[PDB]
Formats: C-alpha cells, structure tokens, sequence
C-alpha cells in the first residue's frame, strides 16, 4: 500500500 | 481571457471536468530507467517517475539515476528541475544534481513530515555548527544563515566541492504553508513567495535551473511552476490575453507527468496569474500589498 | 458529527486530501472477465470495469458479460446495480438485466450526449408510437408516459418478455442536469430526486436492485448511491452521529470501483446526507422545501 | 485516445 502518491 | 475562462468554469463548476480533459490529454513517454529495478530505491513514489526524454543524469560514474526532470520553456525561456523529495540515500544525488546542474536556487514547497507521514528527507542543516557531508557524492553543506517568515523561510547554504574545496552559496526557499494536494493560504502569499525567489536572482538565465521539489515534485511544483512561466510569457509578450494555461500545463507535462494534481490546484493556477499579472501589467501597489496580505509576520 | 468532520475538513480545504486517502485506500480486485478480448467491445470505458467477484452475470446462454456491478449493502440492507451507460451493442443485455434482476427502477444520471460527446446510447423509446425491439435479447420496450421537469423526468416504460409475453412496468428516473465530473445544483435539487425515487417504490425490498447508471457507472451513480445508503444507515440507527461516510464509501468501492470521482462530489455528498438528516431525524417542512429549491418548474 | 474516463 505505502509506496504510491497519486 | 483566461479571467473570463475563468469567471465561466468557476460558474460552471467545471474544474474537475476541464481538468480530465487536461489529465486525458497529457503527453506519456517512456519512464524505462526509472523503472530498473537497481533503481527502485531510488525513487519515493511507485506512481511517480521521470520521463526519459526529460530526466536529469547525475555525472556519477556508478548510477547516473535521480527522479528528476528538466522542464525547458522556449517561449517562456525558462527552465526548472523538478524533483521529488530526496530520499535518506539520494541527499548525496540531490545535491550532486545541485552542483553539476550549476543551480542557485533550491525550492521545497513542502515539509519534511506531513500529516504524520514523511515526505522528504533532512537534506540541508538546521544549525550553522553542524554542516552535512554526502560522503558519496563528495560535497559539503553548511548552513550560513536563516530568514523565517510566518509561513516560508529562506536559507543561505554553502555547498562545497570537496573534491575541488570549490565552493558555492544555495539559497533554498522553504515554503512551509502549502499542504500536500492542497493549494497556498492565497494568492497574495504565493505570488508574495514566488516574487521572493524571483528578487533572489536565482530564477536568473545566468544560473543552471532552479531547481524545484515538494513530496513527489509534481503537484506543488506544477503549480509553482504554471503560475510563474506564465507570468513570464504574458510579460515576453505583454500582451496577457494571449495566455492558455492548459496548454502552458500541457507543454509542461511533455517533460515531467502530473504536473498539478488537483482540479483545486488547477483553479488555484489561474487566480494566481490572473493576479500577477496585475503587477505585469503595471500596478505596482500590489506586491506591495500582497506582502501585507501574505500576513510575513 | 460529519458535520463537524465536513466543517473541519471545508476549514482546511483538504477535500482532495482526503478523498487521495480514500483512493489510495480503495479495494481493488481481479476484473479478469472484463478484459477477455471478447468481451472488448461490451465496454464503453478501458478504465471503466466490474470486479468478477460482484459482477452481474447475463443468464445468457452465449456470452454473459455485462459491465455492471452488484453493490449489496449490509447495514443499510440496500442492493443497487451500477452499471455504464449502454452502448448501441448493448441495450439488449441492459434490458435483459433489468428483466433478469427482476429491477423495477432505472436511474439514469446522465445525458445521452455530454459537452459534444455520446456518453450513452438512447437505450429507451422517447415517443409512445416508437417501441424498441431487442432481437438479441428477444425483449420488447414501449413508453407508456413520461412527466418532465426543469431538471429531471419519469417515464413509465413497459417491458416484455416476447419470449413469454409477459409484461412489466419499468420507472425511469432521468436526472438530467448532473454535468459529467460535476456536481447536482444544490443539496436540494438532489435530495428532491432521490425522495422521488424512494417514493416510487423502487427502491424497495420486494423487487430486484435498482439499476443506477451515468456514463461509466462510477461518478455520479456513487455519489447518488453514498448519499442514499447512508440516509438508510441513519435511519436504521436513527442515531445519524454514528454515520462514516468515507466508511460506506470504502465498504461501497468493494464491490465496484471508482464509486466517487472526485473532491467536490464527496464533499458534494457530505452536504446532501448532512441536509437529509435533517428529514430523517425529523424535519417535515425540509421535504417540501428542497421542491421549491429544486425549481422543478 | 478517446477509450478512457478516469
């Protein structure tokens, strides 16, 4: 999950 | 004009719609060097990477890897590096970008913690007695002095090729009040902040590009970014009304993706120019005035 | 409260903050039969598709894909079907689900041509002396009377099995002014839709999900779907204060994705169960109030 | 192009 921005 | 797009979309409501179409008609290229898998640590967002095309190269002989990307404006005769928040292992890179990049000016729209979750790494010093060594990338950073407003900061680091004991002053311009998919407290604090960096001399043709990040290096620094060339080309051409945003956007995401994030931030873009210009156009008054309003103190 | 959450979140204007922690904390599973080669041109999207665990399954002998979802509700004890808007190839099936899923209303919230664009195939008759015949299906599809408003309208169709030539009366609720990424007019003109909707006694237990639709079945049928399954909660507790919407949302999205596309339709959403509430805890006047408001003349 | 909604 963590790892993402948009 | 783009007030009077403006002044329609915002009647509309058609923010969010008008910007799909702009997300739908954004430019995609090859992202195969961030994606290497010896390069995975090296990037703080799965979902953001630089094009190819457009990256920046670090002059290491090793890696030559950074997620970062050269946004050059013909028109607007201007170019920035856009990057993400540098990682505990890319401070070395970032400021190895910096020195070979030839930069004077460093701009963090963002803070190191946000919201309980981290966002970018203690790249610079705090405290003037306790300099940084990037023993990787053989550089120096030392803060000389700081310049803290209500909502940003600015900072006089010297960076030092240990390598040649050459050495070179960085202002970093810290804005501290811009959440993370959020926009700026006003337009008068952003263009009271972008006009800072501007006097600065560090947005100056004589210098490598200004080099300009937030957690991902592309909403904040869209933004940032939008607000300013436009403001330039309106000035290149004094002769405002020929400015399109969505297509100043749209030139800008052919070297960097996601430049702006939200449908907010895009609406956010255009009272930002559409006031700037004011000042463009001949009012001098209002910087001025935005400094008041931008509450510095 | 959500209205203090919805007060907190307005104050700090981190609507699309909150709705990326939403997206990013969206479910996410297999949607394999979707994109089987064959079932291509049975989508109106690429980006638009049913997870297999609840997709809708045509008691078609040939193929039985159709992009739609079963959204089944818990706590509330409320099913919808949200589905794309049908395309020409696929009114057949839209009308052999609705027969099938024994549904006794269709909520279309969208217009068949949006900002130039088809966003939806005219899958019903607009005139009584013109019904549609569905070879492929073996269905029959007449309009029996519409009653047209400012904004929205009914229609009474009649539906039949030509295959036993049984008959049935199918409402249809056409919302027609919800631009596309957009919002409805106002707390008022939407709360006045669905109170039509639930009134029909379509929503009701005794016959099979409503089937709600826009043009991919994701924006604004989630929107009508969160604001409508959370009155129900509210009900069913009659204690509203217990209500998490950003939760129903989340426990929606485990069974179509996408329901919500953007900031302002979730904090669209906010406003509409905060100002329905106000009914449900109660308020009479409220009811004939969002008529007026809803300028349905 | 046209193919996408998201």
């Amino acid at each position: 999950d963590a790892d993402e921005y948009l | 004009e783009m007030e009077k797009e403006f002044e329609q979309i915002d009647k509309s409501g058609s923010w969010a719609a008008i910007y799909q179409d702009i997300r739908h008609e954004a430019s995609d290229f090859p992202c195969r060097v961030a994606k290497l898998p010896k390069n995975k640590n090296r990037n703080r967002y799965r979902d953001v990477s630089p094009f190819d095309h457009s990256r920046i190269k670090l002059h290491q002989e090793d890696n030559d890897y950074i997620n970062a990307s050269l946004i050059k404006m013909e028109e607007a005769q201007r170019s920035y590096i856009l990057t993400q928040g540098p990682l505990p292992n890319t401070c070395g890179h970032f400021w190895e970008m910096v020195w070979e990049q030839k930069s004077r000016g460093v701009v963090m729209l963002n803070r190191v913690m946000e919201k309980g979750s981290l966002k970018c790494a203690q790249y610079w010093p705090q405290k003037e007695e306790k300099e940084m060594i990037f023993e990787d990338t053989n550089l120096k950073l030392t803060l000389i002095s700081e310049d803290i407003k209500t909502y940003y900061t600015v900072r006089q680091l010297e960076l030092e090729n240990l390598t040649t004991q050459e050495t070179r002053e960085i202002l970093h311009f810290h804005y501290t009040t811009w959440p993370d998919f959020g926009v700026p407290e006003s337009p008068a604090s952003f263009l009271n902040f972008l006009f800072k960096v501007r006097e600065s001399g560090s947005l100056s043709p004589e210098h490598g590009p200004v080099v300009v990040h937030s957690s991902a290096g592309i909403g904040r620094s869209g933004t940032f970014c939008l607000a300013d060339t436009c403001l330039l080309l309106m000035d290149k051409r004094k002769d405002p009304s020929s400015v399109d945003i969505k297509k100043v956007l749209l030139e800008m995401r052919k070297f960097r993706m996601g430049l702006i994030q939200t449908a907010d931030q895009l609406r956010f873009s255009y009272l930002a120019v559409i006031e700037g210009a004011k000042f463009i156009m001949g009012d001098s008054s209002v910087q001025d005035q935005w400094k008041e309003l931008s509450h510095e103190d």
